Formats: structure tokens, sequence, C-alpha cells
């Protein structure tokens, strides 16, 4: 792939692997030469169509498993696209071994190898898209209760209310640290990790904003309009930062 | 799970040795 890769997990077992194909590419086909024999292939073909085979197996388990049901469209045709690739490096072998120096077997190994790692590509992406469907799902989560702010007029419901969108935060605090430290660019991880901060640091203030209103609600004086401006800025201002996160999640090349 | 994850490095490794015998 010319585009860095998305993630750490990604790019560590796809990286090596594009290298070699390069070095391929580079070697035999579109480089210095290539006719030259090529050792028999049947064992190693033989290893990567098991590998193919299992990951197959898990990803099957996965559709008839998940809730996610993008993930149920999007993953199927990986499946296809490594089974069809691997069928290449099988009759790429096959005619390697009735012509060491055939070519157009040589085009079907790099043809092979790039089906595989592309519709691997594929398989990890729409996996990983699924996972930030999960903390998005979070983050609108808190983004819907945050918009509850707005009544709550007693200490009592402030308590609740305080209860219920503390682990929230906790939660939502959790998924993007770790996200974070998976991703590949470096001005993403700064994004999510300044959006979450400025958030960390709202939480005191939304509460002491609400304690606010709640007190001057409770007291025939004070002048509710400020509490409430106040209140409501602190809460638009929360509600930016977290769809900030939200649309940073889904940022790639 | 950690499981799809695995199976797909694998794959990768696998292949990975199948270049590798290319000398590549």
């Amino acid at each position: 792939m010319m585009p860095v890769f998305h993630t750490r997990t990604i790019e560590s077992i796809l990286e090596p692997v594009a290298q070699q194909i390069s070095h391929l590419v580079i070697m035999h086909e579109e480089g210095e030469v290539d006719g030259k024999a090529i050792p028999d292939l049947t064992a190693p073909v033989s290893a990567v169509q098991a590998a193919v085979s299992n990951l197959v197996r898990v990803g099957k388990e996965t559709v008839q498993t998940t809730e996610d049901q993008i993930l149920k469209r999007d993953m199927p045709p990986a499946f296809i696209k490594v089974e069809n690739a691997c069928t290449k490096l099988v009759r790429a072998a096959q005619m390697l071994q009735a012509d060491p120096y055939s070519v157009p077997a040589r085009d079907y190994l790099i043809d092979g190898s790039r089906g595989i790692l592309s519709g691997t590509s594929d398989l990890l992406l729409t996996f990983d898209e699924a996972e930030v469907r999960k903390i998005i799902r979070v983050c609108k989560g808190i983004l819907e209760y945050l918009t509850v702010a707005e009544v709550v007029e007693t200490m009592e419901d402030l308590v609740t209310y305080t209860k219920n969108l503390g682990p929230g935060m906790t939660k939502m605090a959790k998924m993007i640290d770790e996200r974070q430290q998976e991703l590949t660019h470096q001005e993403h991880r700064v994004m999510l990790v300044n959006s979450m901060n400025t958030v960390k640091e709202l939480l005191p203030v939304l509460i002491s904003a609400m304690k606010i209103f709640v007190t001057t609600k409770n007291t025939k004086s004070q002048g509710i309009e400020e509490a409430l401006k106040n209140r409501n800025f602190t809460v638009e201002k929360m509600s930016a930062e977290i769809n900030e996160i939200i649309r940073v999640l889904q940022l790639t090349s | 799970k950690k499981e799809l994850i695995e199976s797909a490095r694998k794959v990768s490794e696998k292949v990975s040795h199948v270049l590798a015998a290319l000398q590549a």
C-alpha cells in the first residue's frame, strides 16, 4: 500500500509483506531480469492456502455473530477476494513447477500476493470500521444525555444526572485513549487527545454550572437568565468537542 | 476478539514466507 496504514496493528501485519512485494516487483516483474530459475513453491503456497482457509473460517463466524450490519455486508466480499487471490498463487506454483522461467506465473505470484494482502487489508479496515462505530455509539450516547442537562431543577436529580454522566465520561475517555495510541497519524492523535482533555476539564464546570442553576432555580431571587446561558454554553461547548471527536475518528486516507 | 486479527497475521506471515523463498 502507498498510503501509510491506518493503525499500528494493521501496519504491523501488512507493512513488512508490502515491502516484500515491492522487492519482488523490483526483482522480477518491472525490474532487472527475472528468469534465472524459481524453486518449488508447492510447500509454502500450501501453507498460505491453509492460513487463508482459517482466516475465512474465523471471519465467517464473525459475520454470523456480530450485531453490526455493515460488518455483515462488508466482510464477505473480502473472503472471496482473498480466496480467489489464493487460487492464483496455487496456479502459479503449478506453472512454476512445469517451468521455472514462466513469466505469466511470476505475474501470477505478484497478482496472487497482492490480492491476499489487499483482501486482508479490506478485512481489517472493515473490522476496524466496526470498532470505531462502537466508540461513536458511546459518544453519541453521551451527546444524547448531555441534551438532558437542560431539565434538572433539583439537587436530587442533579445528583442522579451526575451519577449517570460520570461513568459515561470515564468510558468514552478509555476508548479514545486507547484508540488514540493506535493511530498512525500524529495530527489525529493530537486532535483527539486535546478534545478529550478539553472535555475532561469541562465536566467539573458543567456540574458547577448546573449546581448554580438548581440553586438559583430554588431561590426566589437570583438572575436565572445568566445561569442558563452559561450552563447551555458549557453543554454547547462539550458537544462540539465530542462531535469533533466523532469527526476525527472517521478520518482516513 | 483478537482471533480475527491473529489469523490475518498468519496469512500474512505465510505469504511472506512464500516471497522469502523468492528471496524477496
